[PDB]
């Protein structure tokens, strides 16, 4: 741009910037703890297994 | 007029009143399906009973989709940042209030049908524990139709 | 484009741009933008330069009915914890018919290589309050997109510029400091509550 | 493991991030912003302050409380078989909740300390207030920590003393004296922390 | 005057009312439901008996629904970060609190029960350990409904 | 003159108060209900002796609700960041004393039952052990108070 | 008038609805054909039977490929980013659902095919478990739909 | 005009289409190498037939390798980020996809191949069920290719 | 003129094409290692078949070598930012295909080794095996240079 | 004059040279006397003896408190930030050598004492090996006094 | 002219240099030494043939000597920070393959001389099989050295 | 000139020089000590032998004092930043290559302690595994010298 004018960041700019970090990993992390126990979870057919 | 990022928000809620009452129902389908698959085995019978769990864990992804749906009719480029916080509070509602339904469907499903395999009289206390399990979805439901409505 | 206010001396020394510049009294509020930026005619009387000092004097005779000027104040020091010359706009004066009025700028503030920019610099707290006030006031001001350099420039543009307070803020640290802190004790509670442990047999 | 596995992931991708931007801010020349000085500044010195005093008091409490039941666990196990244990191995117990007086005891005087400013820029605030602030937090954080490990420590000894008294009565008079060194940890901790504290001022 | 983005806190309290709430009550009937059905499969007669640790779990998730629809109604556009805090801090507390409450019921509804059908003596001591759990959704929603309405 | 934000710290320790003190009596009733369930299948009478550590759980929760109570009422606006700070820390440290006693009080009731089961003579000495227990809890309550009050 | 940094959303919905569908169909896919190659041993000719888990885990890989290039054909340079944000929503909607149905599906599809092995009326109740699994996919779908073109 | 570091993305995207692919490969590979390996002892007329899954992760990475070169190819200083974006996107659409195909290829192909061994008629089955793996990278690479070009 | 920090992620490019082949190359060794020291005992005039796996770990190590050495004899401290992602893109696509290439080579080369001596005809199958590991080291070196070239 | 928050680095000193040496006393101590607890049921003459293991972790406790209190007398609001980090050097250098130290007295305190229960002779080379443990105490004392002191 | 900061990027690759190259070294030797430590019971005579993984460890750490001494004598305040990036880039890729070479060392150096042990032949295959761990560190050394040279 | 904050680097370097060293050499002792205890029992003349790996870790906390003294006496109030680099790097390439010559001594000490007892014709050949060991920490000190005087 022809004078080199700033990136134009918002006022609380650091407000939304903490509000989609901390929402993407609170999410993430909820979908990341289910998706885990779900893959690692145990569905105990072992009477099937033994015949 | 409004600011920016205004739907991003919402859109985590519509996302959210889906993919958590999903992983919920399945868990829920997951769990007491396998149970009903070991007690099949014993009881021949049994088997068109003992879907109510998986039918209940349906209905929790149902409850996801309604406010979902809801909430993604509700959204557009110039909506208040209020209804967009409103609304994601709105499918985490659901959402998270439906795993833990779902959750609790997959275990007391579980436990409940193989219980049954041994004494089929189970099947009725099973169902009033499978009740109080699904309400938890019609509670998130409550609060996030205020949550989408208002 | 609007081109920047620019003070020379041999060179450029001061650059200041806005999107929007605006101020009221008795808090009747006038335009001043296009009365500014681009004005090959703007009077600059009384502005002044040097390493260490800047006073960018802007005059105007319409504002209110009479003759008002501005004079945006900024001081350059080298501080010895750093080890650079920072610079700040300390202060806005506007100077009347008979009176004068100023505001405690602060935030403003950076090394002197960068230009510094914010969205808002103004008197009101939707628009963040930057120009503190320790006594009440007839006057206010309102910057948008405001940007400025006064020291160190180098042609009619400016240098790279460090936001206000883009990434974090002060609330937001003792927020997180706190929250942080009691989802460490959560987690150690929540720890020994998912530890809870139940029999599969019973005595005889 | 796999709960821990979660949490572990969380520590290491913290620090992996903190090392993206530290490498990021430094590169990219922005190093100038993240200076520890507006951190340390516009932090209000009464968080620092509030949070040493509630350390102070809780990681004592969670010392004494683990050194509680670490060693209440032994005498009643043990008790089954000598019920003579429950009377005298009974003071590892009050050596516990001495981590914790030496707790409330550092706590309370850190309590009476702080005052208002009646001030809101760094240089109104000024050194003292700082200076007090951190302190405070160094104080009640040195005898929070030092006494948690304390009672940790006095608990599992003393565990050990009780579940050699159900062997032989004998044994827990000598053994007891583990108990004074663990229990010194904490006192050590309080001294430091009045040391710490014994500069202060606010407002 | 109130800033922008202020009703984000509050709804945060609404969601987490609900949710957390829902969890302890998902575990508090997981928990139980399983050690009722294995109860069961022995001792029938028990069934109707034996579901109040599930009661008490629904109960937790209505405790949450309680100050959950009370945020709810209370938002609106443009509020006090003052309220929004103060909702936040009540949705928390009951939800955060609901959990507590949800392990207890669990755990003692488990460990109760089937320790129940070797001793039916048990059963009275049991239902008085599940209202010392329960009672911690109370103290919750005690804070919650005082926090909300400051 | 207080910044907007400043409320929102004594609104986390009103929270933290309930919550980790619900926490921890929920851990300590859980344990202690577990010990009862166990205990009561050889000696069914010795269930309202042993009781105990299960109350005294509880009464740690009731030391959380009075500390959030206690700063919930003391909650404004318009409050400083000193007061705001002082009711956080009393929040933490209720808490965090909270989780702390509570958990003793579980791990020393899980024992102390089924040691009173096999030797009577330990049902005093279980309960001394408890009492510090709750000392602990009330050395969380005192600073409470006092912060509160400051 | 749009900003950039902007189209990535979009692109990221893109990729997303694809992705996680994948590891959908892949957990489906990995786990039921698990199951498939045990059970085969003693029992080949429920071979074309057991196969219906991992067309099912298809389904899913579909719904996201969908979803996927809808999103691929809606982007543009200098896209409005409301819409950017709903295609984000969108591709993460369908395709975590799409995993939370890969995962019941392939748990359901496993156990299923195993018990199948001793119990050929299972069947049925397979049958009916992979269409209460499946349909996760189908609502994280429809919501998705909605959402890329909203 | 674009940024200096507006090709970060797309290159990113390079690599992620074949580092993903590779690892996806590599673990194809690795299960599906250790299950030939296992079962060649007791079957060796089997190993020629038995080698197909290990083919199958060769072709996963194949399709990252052709979307990591056509976005190679495609790549240049002068891109606008709009096309940077579409080609990270096309390279984790690829990329991941084909992760999860190689998780998936590499499962079967094990559990696959110890049917077969015990059971040769499997062979015709395991096939089929790899072919449904394999189809998620191919899905991946459908979408990348149509993300890396506009 | 170009960034000075430019630099930087062109010499990451060289140090990440060296260490992750490295890192492949070393676990591709390690796990043959173990294989063939194990292997050896039954069997010990197998070694000088059994070592070729660990030379295809060295050509892992190699291909990360031809790009590092590439890379870095194309540096220079006015090196365009452009550039500079490139080779951060080499160095990656052949580092981690190595390390994916090393993983396969590691699981491969010690099984099939432990195999062949229990059975000589898997040797051929092994080998052919370890083909489509060890190309996965070619694909991350095509992409490699196909980036770092242009 | 010097910065206002220059005095942190120091009192962060003071804390870490008694936190991290309590830490190491404590674990030391505890160590120890679980080693002497379990050597003195089956050997109760040799606890005079075996008592020294306690005393040197007393002695980490007493170098982590020395430079805590020469740092905590040198701390002031005036101090100058070259200081202040000479005393948070200090105050690590002795309180993770000395938890370093307290690792070591612990290790061997147990171990040693176990043996000489079995073996009287250890006694003189479990000194010699302990000395070589509480020395590095000292070797971080003799640090922080050097850097504190500067 | 050159920015403050430059040098760090230089030191920390000669630190690192050595680091990582210790840390595989150290690897290296203490499973080699575990290995021989064992098998020397049996073995009284092996052991001087046996230490030659654990010079091979030792040989690591000195190519980490070699490029950490190179980088540092080639440090100055005034340094191009192109210069520092390219001995970052040394630094890093010498003391990482040397963590990777060390690896392999390790687990090479432990079977290897178990199996030689049980089998004397194996000595010469242990040989060619370290000589391609070992390897590893030497193109870490020849990168590092065109990057510190450049 | 200098940066007040700048001495900062320099000081973690002497801390860190001596606190990693410090955990080396305390680990070293510590995994020593408790093989010598273990293997004291049953050849107690061993001990003045079978001590030199505490030694040697003794050596390697003299390694950490060196350097920590030598950047102590070496810091100045306005300390140059290129200075305070050079320490910082010392302090690391000491402080942490000790650290893996305690790991590898650690290690060797253990097992070879129990390999001597078992075989004695091991110890002469330890104690060369041993030096090889303990060089590490003198390649750190090389390192830390010249980077401290350069």
């Amino acid at each position: 741009s022809p004078y080199n004018l700033a990136y134009k960041y918002n006022l609380e700019y650091s407000v939304v910037f903490n509000l989609v970090l901390w929402i993407m990993t609170g999410l993430a992390l909820a979908v990341i703890i289910t998706s885990y126990n779900i893959w690692n979870m145990d569905p105990g057919y072992d009477s099937i297994i033994y015949r | 007029n409004n600011p920016e990022y205004s739907s991003f928000f919402g859109v985590m809620g519509a996302s959210s009143a889906m993919v958590f009452s999903a992983m919920g129902a399945a868990y829920g389908t997951a769990k007491s399906g396998t149970g009903i698959a070991a007690m099949s085995v014993m009881r021949p019978e049994l088997i068109m009973k003992s879907i109510i769990p998986v039918v209940m864990a349906g209905i929790i992804a149902i409850y996801g989709l309604v406010v979902a749906v809801l909430i993604a009719n509700s959204l557009t480029d110039g909506i208040t940042l209020y209804r967009s916080f409103l609304q994601l509070g709105a499918g985490l509602s659901v959402g998270l209030s439906g795993l833990a339904a779902g959750f609790a469907i997959g275990i007391v499903g579980d436990a409940g049908v193989r219980g049954t395999a041994q004494q089929p009289r189970l099947f009725v206390g099973m169902i009033l524990i499978l009740i109080f399990a699904e309400v938890l979805g019609l509670y998130g439901l409550i609060v996030a139709l205020i949550l989408s409505t208002k | 484009i609007h081109p920047p206010v620019s003070y020379n001396d041999t060179a450029p020394r001061i650059l200041f741009w806005a999107q929007n510049f605006s101020v009221a009294y008795k808090d009747e509020w006038k335009d001043l933008t296009s009365l500014t930026f681009g004005v090959e005619n703007l009077n600059l009387t009384g502005s002044f330069w040097n390493d260490s000092f800047a006073m960018l004097s802007l005059t105007y005779e319409p504002l209110f009915g009479a003759t008002v000027t501005f004079k945006f104040i900024l001081a350059s020091r080298f501080y010895p914890v750093s080890a650079r010359y920072w610079f700040t706009m300390e202060r806005l004066e506007i100077h009347s018919n008979g009176s004068v009025a100023h505001f405690n700028v602060s935030q403003v503030t950076g090394p002197s290589i960068y230009s510094f920019h914010c969205e808002y610099v103004s008197s009101l707290s939707k628009k963040g309050s930057l120009l503190v006030t320790n006594v009440p006031s007839l006057w206010q001001m309102t910057l948008h997109n405001f940007q400025i350099q006064a020291f160190n420039v180098t042609g009619e543009q400016f240098s790279y510029a460090s936001d206000c307070a883009g990434f974090f803020s002060p609330g937001i640290w003792m927020g997180l400091l706190t929250t942080l802190f009691m989802l460490f004790i959560f987690t150690y509670g929540l720890h020994m509550i998912l530890s809870l442990k139940t029999m599969d047999r019973f005595d005889d | 493991t796999g709960l821990e596995l979660l949490y572990l992931g969380i520590f290491v991708a913290f620090w992996a991030c903190m090392i993206v931007v530290g490498i990021c801010y430094t590169i990219f020349d922005l190093g100038f912003r993240f200076d520890v000085a507006w951190f340390l500044t516009e932090t209000s010195p009464f968080m620092w302050s509030n949070l040493g005093i509630g350390l102070a008091i809780s990681l004592s409490v969670v010392g004494a409380a683990w050194g509680i039941y670490i060693t209440g666990s032994s005498i009643i196990g043990g008790g089954v078989k000598a019920p003579r244990i429950k009377t005298k191995n009974l003071v590892s117990i009050i050596f516990c909740e001495a981590v914790a007086i030496y707790g409330i005891i550092m706590a309370i005087v850190i309590s009476n300390m702080a005052e208002p400013f009646s001030a809101t820029d760094p240089k109104a605030i000024g050194h003292r207030n700082y200076h007090a602030g951190y302190s405070m937090f160094g104080a009640g954080l040195t005898v929070g920590l030092s006494n948690l490990f304390c009672g940790v420590c006095v608990g599992i000894v003393g565990s050990g003393a009780a579940l050699a008294d159900a062997q032989n009565p004998s044994l827990f008079v000598k053994i007891l004296i583990v108990e004074i060194f663990g229990s010194a940890i904490g006192l050590f901790g309080v001294i430091v922390a009045i040391l710490q504290t014994s500069r202060v001022k606010m407002g």
